[PDB]
């Protein structure tokens, strides 16, 4: 795309990041709009959030802790 | 003379348009760093630069 202008798996990502990401008109704050957000509440956002989608999806944290198994039955199942 | 006026506004007075039209839409750059400028309530150095 940088040679262009010097579905494809994935076309969104350029496609997407391109038609929205170059028809901003003020765009240089909200770079760091984007950045200053996403960084922090991002990437703890989804880390969190995946875990928290397993902790009660399915949970049962039952087999609470090691059921004792010891010690040393490093996850063992 | 078409090649003075049909060669057309350059007389290039849309280059204040882009004066206006970047004193505004080009604002979240060089004011990025000079939000405060002149202070450090906002904490940002005085510099914008002059270019265009």
């Amino acid at each position: 795309d940088q040679s262009l202008n010097k579905q494809e798996n994935e076309g969104f990502n350029r496609i997407g990041f391109l038609l929205k990401t170059i028809n901003n008109i003020n765009k240089l704050p909200v770079a760091f709009n984007i950045i200053t957000e996403r960084a922090k509440e991002e990437i703890h956002n989804i880390i969190v959030k995946s875990t928290e989608s397993i902790r009660s999806k399915h949970p049962s944290l039952l087999k609470m802790a090691t059921s004792l198994k010891n010690d040393n039955h490093f996850g063992l199942p | 003379e078409i090649k003075s006026l049909e060669s057309s506004n350059h007389e290039f007075l849309l280059s204040a348009v882009t004066r206006m039209y970047t004193q505004i839409k080009q604002v979240w750059s060089d004011n990025v760093e000079e939000q405060v400028l002149h202070f450090e309530r906002i904490s940002n150095a005085t510099t914008n630069g002059e270019i265009l």
